[PDB]
């Protein structure tokens, strides 16, 4: 209740607390932002968010440096104070305000503690969901780019791993639903895309193939999602060729334009040799104008590619439809 | 140094400069002459660029323009003045007549030289020829008269053709009721424009103003009165716009030549008088070989018979173009045919184009509206997402609030979250 | 001897019918598979004709073994350059030859398409397999039917070997000898259509070297063209470097036609591919190895514009 | 018929015909004129073309009139104006606000006729108003001069200096490039052997002016050119040489200068600053301290008689870099203005780099054209083999006493042999 102690608090945080002597202090915190109210949390605010988060700079840093590692309990006592920290208007514009907060969310989505990147990829989706403000997803993306780089790996590879057989189905509903969070709420197609394609060179497809097994209503809210924002991309894509068929129509400006587009790419030479291929087209009255329609078929089905994702350009066979 | 090629080059025709006074401390002092010989440069470069009796009547000029013609011509003498006589257009060519009619000889040195017949060996190549010229009675006349039935049939369709054109595009202009239709369609549009004008309440205008229409510009001179009428008959009367096609022989008759054919004319009626007036002078023909007023008395007639057909075809066209101006109310006199349906088919011309300039403006016209549509679609479609969007967290509200994190956390758990 | 083969050519005017017709046949072969040449030329062309004469008399309207013997002559007949020579002056010789071959008489056809393979072959008059062709061609016109259908039922399981194998015979005759790759393709394709590829892999089961023999000459005739093909290939990549000119003959090729239409729909479609640095090399590299596969199809053969599902495989054959 | 629209349309300004004398028994006399008429072709026709105080005692007519309107855009007080002139107050003043002034001020005469009047002050008009006040200002013009020229000097510096830069550029690019000195080289040895024993046979070099011509001398078949040949030479065995026309960079630029101009630009901008000099020598002494034009003037004439000292110097060395192109490559500076001689290399350059691009389609399509001809000899080859093959079958000319000549075909068959 008092207000001194939300400034007692801020200075044990910074006294070099250690082992369950800083996680029985972080416990008591956790409590005391979940009962008091907004007002008290302003008190403690940005120094102390500050503060928790120097710690988990610190966590995250011997984690790096270690082996076997009972920290799990401090560094997840510091995720769940951040959800009570965040638990209002106030909390989550501070936190927003920090230049290392949402990283140090991202680093803790590891699958090894499950129940821990649970609920830091809960609070990273809930920040993806916000109208102010602009782009939060992309920021959200822009620190597991960062994680990334310095972990070297994909940016994604936390995510897919905890989808796989082994997890629990907490885990992958909440491995969904932050790809959901990243995906559904940006406004471009191509973006959405982008993604989507990203997911899938990593093996998200045959994860996904598993998961519509599981019955379990959480996991089926999530998949709806995915796929449904999947099939919509997939009908703007269909779009944009109806816009492509009214407004070029010209086989010169077409053709201009595929080469301006190419040109001085690694795409160039590719051009040209399917344009030469079609030189070779057997010169008969019946065949020809079939051959040039299975490949158009062929083409479509490849550049249309279904469910919003790119074609697996690794996969070697393919089952053109007519 | 000094070259010697085997084959003479063509060569830089510059002009040159020598040590002596021309060079000094230049950069051409110091120039290594060698420092580019090879002996396969001068061969590729020579390969490229190698250069590889007696006269007793005709003047000097006559006697060495005839030895030349008649060494190439190569014709017994004899059989040329046969193939004068009979007129045998088995042999008889346009050409060979006309090297003939300039070569020759004038007639007081052939009338010289047919009483030198005594002595034929005895003269010059380019003499015995002259002598048996010399024999053929009335040989000028016999030669114009021939080469004028040689060139006949040919001169009679470089007129008749052209007499057709112009008489046919008379008639499809009198006949096009599709023209008759723009015209009604454009006197219409004129006189609403002339209202309280000067020009208001018009019978008809003159005919040659057409390809002026264009001239007659909107406000900003984006749109013609021309794109208006060829719009007009596209959207409300398109058998107009098939009149381009009900006049296939204007553009021809623009071509034509009104003076040239009435010369042309002229000229072939001149041509059988003078025919006619060498075969009523005739003497009596010696042998039977002189097939000549026979030949030409029944080619005179012929003759007569296809001028005339092309009088009356040629008269014809002329009234014709004259109803033309009687009916479309112009002064035929003061503009030739030709002049006339130029002025008509530059107007199809224009026609033609400014019906192809409306359909492209129509194009660019859906083009910008499409984008219009679809690019407001799009600020709602967002603007809708977005209204979603702060349907869960408004960020401005109240501030004393705490589950705001368990809402958006409750959103994203049971879909909510997304739309 | 030679009085009797003048009399041969009364005896077939005569209008001998059923059994007297036959034995008189069956001693014309013998006297045919005999004699010396000098008495087949004594039998001669006017000879032939009354075969012949006889031949489309019985096709017009059991005939069999009158019909089939008339084949026995005449491949006795033909046993010798002059009846070879004579045959082929004849106006409806070879096509009566082809309307031998009906699958309902496997002995029959068997003999047929043995002389008419044979024809193919010659090295002169040029182009022999047209020639047959063109007869083919003829007689199925007028009984409405493919040109290739009844050498494709010959080739049906319950016939017997020696069918199958002639009927396999007559289609290498037929291609084989052509000097252009472009109809060798035509002739395989149109058979594809009719179901060659199907029957071909039920006769791969089957243990006979005549059959083996027949198969490997059709095989590797498909090899050479398809060969032959990325040959054309190469050449195309040698002369046409040039966007412009390429687009252009393209161009010129389909316009005013069924293709058109498509080749428009195809440039249309490569400008959805993603504008992605990393993803549209990729596509525009995968949308190429499917039309290699496509338009360079093996065996000298066009695609299956039929199946409802085509599938292309864009991995290497051999390493 | 009679209409009577709202708005006045734009029209055709045709010559009407009336039914009068002009009709008779024409077109226009059977024309149904409402047969297109609606009520909706006049709307969309409206829509496109519619069309839509105190007495002078010193100034004359004009002058007042224009100063009247002058001052009326202007709109500053009489007052400030004057101080802005003295003080030379460079916060305000602007080219064209003084380019204003020169142009509305009455003459000095008219401005001492008012400068008597300055007791009736408040009596005066506008424009006199302005005249008594600008009446006082000394030397007046001369001080408006001079402030204008100190506005543009730095302008009018900098239409002078770059090409200054450019013409000594390119005179460097071209003395310094070896590239070019070897083609002149390689020039001079082909020229030499190609006029080996003509008058220009043995030439210690050529006027460099003579290259825009080495195209003008062609080969045998006209298919060839000395410049093509010189640059198939360069290409082959001697590449560098193609690199030239970069290392002329400047050339371009110097091509299009005056020569003419900058003289005359130079020397006015030291006429104007003799002009401003003196203006500051025999300027009265201030009698106010506004008046600071004796000061900032003085400051201004020493800072121009500077920068001109600094381009008078470039503008005498790169006329000297041209007289020395003319030593060293041995051609009269003086016969041949700057800019002609660096755009008659310009051109040369332009030639060569398209001679070169030339010569490269035709190898390529001597390529195609033997490629073309290999394979049209490997196929006559492949198909009289394969002929060849055929006929190891069956000679059907040889002997006929042969039977089995179709067993023999069909055990080829059988076997394979036949394939
Ligand atoms: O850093 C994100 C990112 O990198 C880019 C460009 O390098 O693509 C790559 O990074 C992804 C993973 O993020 C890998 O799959 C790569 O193979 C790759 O080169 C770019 O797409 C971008 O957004
Ligand atoms: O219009 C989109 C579209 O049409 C479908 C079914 O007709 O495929 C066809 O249309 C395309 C391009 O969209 C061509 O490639 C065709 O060959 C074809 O019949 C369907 O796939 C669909 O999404
Ligand atoms: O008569 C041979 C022949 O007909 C053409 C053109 O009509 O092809 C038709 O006939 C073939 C078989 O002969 C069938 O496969 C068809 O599908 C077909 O339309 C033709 O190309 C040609 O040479
Ligand atoms: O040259 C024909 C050809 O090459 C093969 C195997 O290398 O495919 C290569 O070339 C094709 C085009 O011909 C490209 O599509 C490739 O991606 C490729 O590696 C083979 O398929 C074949 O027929």
């Amino acid at each position: 209740e008092s207000s001194r102690s939300a400034m007692m608090y801020i200075q044990e945080l910074r006294s070099g607390l250690r082992d369950m002597h800083l996680l029985s202090c972080l416990e008591s915190l956790r409590v005391s932002l979940n009962n008091n109210p907004v007002s008290w949390v302003q008190t403690f605010g940005a120094e102390g968010l500050a503060s928790l988060l120097d710690i988990l700079k610190r966590l995250h840093d011997e984690k790096e440096e270690t082996s076997g590692n009972y920290d799990s309990r401090n560094q997840h006592e510091i995720i769940r104070c951040l959800k009570a920290f965040m638990n209002n208007k106030f909390g989550i514009k501070t936190m927003l305000e920090t230049e290392e907060g949402i990283l140090l969310l991202v680093r803790a989505m590891d699958p090894a503690v499950p129940n821990m990147m649970i609920d830091a990829a809960k609070l990273l989706s809930a920040l993806c969901i916000l109208p102010q403000p602009e782009d939060m997803n992309e920021r959200v993306l822009e620190a597991m780019t960062e994680r990334a780089e310095m972990d070297e790996v994909e940016r994604f590879q936390p995510l897919l791993d905890g989808l796989k057989s082994g997890t629990s189905i907490a885990l992958k509903v909440g491995c969904l639903q932050l790809i959901n969070a990243l995906i559904t709420p940006a406004e471009e197609l191509d973006f959405r895309v982008h993604i989507r394609s990203e997911l899938m060179r990593l093996g998200l497809h045959q994860v996904l193939q598993e998961l519509r097994e599981i019955e379990n209503e959480d996991m089926k809210v999530q998949l709806c999602v995915f796929d449904e924002q999947g099939d919509e991309d997939f009908f703007d894509l269909k779009g944009r060729l109806d816009d492509i068929r009214m407004e070029m129509d010209d086989f010169g400006e077409v053709f201009q334009i595929i080469l301006n587009t190419v040109k001085d790419s690694k795409a160039e030479p590719h051009f040209l040799s399917i344009l030469q291929h079609l030189l070779l087209v057997r010169n008969d009255y019946e065949a020809r104008p079939q051959y040039y329609k299975l490949i158009e078929e062929c083409v479509s089905q490849i550049v249309l590619h279904k469910n919003g994702t790119d074609p697996d350009f690794k996969c070697r066979h393919l089952q053109i439809d007519i | 140094k000094v070259y010697k090629p085997e084959v003479q080059l063509r060569r830089p025709n510059w002009s040159k400069f020598v040590a002596e006074d021309l060079s000094q401390d230049c950069f051409w002092t110091k120039v290594k002459e060698d420092r580019f010989e090879n002996n396969e440069l001068f061969a590729k470069l020579t390969l490229a660029f190698s250069a590889q009796k007696e006269l007793k009547v005709l003047d000097s000029k006559t006697a060495q323009n005839l030895s030349i013609f008649l060494g190439s011509f190569r014709m017994p003498y004899q059989e040329i003045k046969n193939v004068i006589l009979e007129v045998n257009e088995a042999v008889l060519t346009e050409s060979m007549i006309q090297n003939l009619i300039k070569q020759m000889p004038e007639p007081e040195q052939l009338k010289m030289l047919s009483e030198l017949k005594e002595e034929y060996d005895d003269l010059a190549e380019s003499e015995q020829f002259g002598v048996v010229m010399g024999t053929v009675p009335r040989l000028r006349p016999r030669l114009n008269a021939i080469l004028f039935k040689l060139q006949f049939s040919e001169q009679v369709e470089n007129i008749k053709p052209e007499i057709v054109s112009v008489t046919a595009a008379c008639e499809e202009l009198r006949k096009s009721e599709n023209f008759s239709s723009l015209l009604e369609l454009t006197l219409l549009v004129g006189n609403y424009m002339n209202a309280g004008s000067r020009n208001a309440g018009a019978f008809g205008f003159n005919i040659s103003f057409l390809c002026k229409l264009r001239d007659t510009k909107s406000a900003d001179q984006k749109m013609t009165l021309l794109h208006f009428l060829a719009e007009l008959c596209e959207n409300d009367h398109p058998e107009v716009l098939k009149f381009p096609d009900e006049l296939a022989h204007v553009e021809k008759a623009s071509r034509v030549s009104a003076e040239n054919l009435q010369k042309s004319l002229d000229q072939m009626k001149k041509q059988i008088a003078d025919v006619e007036r060498d075969v009523q002078n005739f003497p009596a023909a010696t042998d039977e070989k002189d097939k000549f007023v026979e030949k030409m008395t029944s080619f005179v007639k012929d003759a007569q018979e296809q001028y005339n057909k092309l009088r009356m075809m040629h008269s014809n066209m002329e009234t014709l173009y004259k109803e033309l101006g009687d009916y479309f109310v112009f002064d035929p006199k003061k503009l030739s045919v030709e002049e006339f349906f130029m002025d008509l088919h530059n107007f199809r011309n224009m026609f033609l184009q400014a019906v192809k300039e409306n359909q492209k403006r129509r194009e660019t016209e859906e083009k910008m509206r499409r984008a219009k549509l679809a690019k407001e679609k799009a600020e709602k479609e967002r603007l809708e997402k977005q209204q979603k969007r702060e349907q869960l967290i408004d960020m401005n509200a109240e501030g004393d609030e705490t589950g705001v994190m368990d809402s958006l956390l409750e959103a994203l758990q049971s879909g909510a979250a997304f739309r």
